[PDB]
């Protein structure tokens, strides 16, 4: 029952919750069973996925880096990473965040799928993604194997 | 892991 239960406790200091950031309270409470629980991700897993359907309709935490960074922690959970990142992108979750294109290429890569990575990486960068810079530089590094 | 497909699904 525990998982289910940390949730609760957590569901509930947010009603509790006068303030502005929700995120950053979620980040206590997935950072507190990560710190107690390398047992079992079971608590992770329940956590993260309520943190996305939490989150879903929350516009302004989209490109909300520690938003993005628990997406891509979820990842590691997910069977199949072609849909959940296709996912992510077209409901805007990371649609601005290099890490975000950098990790979908890099499966799509690690795949050998040479040309999905090329344009997954190419769209963050038309699309301005931060930092720049590092995904430039990915990019390059990819196009060095062609 | 756990099922993607499921888990999306619900997200509607």
């Amino acid at each position: 029952d525990t998982p289910e239960n940390v949730l609760q406790m957590l569901e509930a200091h947010m009603q509790s919750y006068k303030g502005n950031d929700p995120l950053g309270e979620w980040e206590r409470y997935i950072q507190w069973v990560e710190e107690n629980f390398p047992e079992n991700k079971e608590y992770l897993i329940t956590l993260l996925e309520h943190l996305m359907k939490e989150f879903l309709d929350k516009k302004k935490y989209h490109n909300d880096p520690r938003f993005i960074s628990y997406c891509l922690k979820f990842a590691e959970y997910n069977s199949d990473l072609h849909q959940f990142f296709e996912f992510l992108y077209n409901h805007g979750i990371g649609t601005l965040s290099s890490p975000l294109y950098i990790a979908w290429a890099g499966h799509l890569e690690a795949q050998g799928e040479l040309q999905h990575a090329s344009a997954v990486l190419q769209r963050g960068i038309q699309n301005q993604a931060e930092p720049r810079e590092f995904l430039q530089q990915q990019y390059r590094l990819f196009q060095t194997r062609l | 892991k756990i099922d993607t497909t499921s888990f999306l699904a619900n997200l509607k």
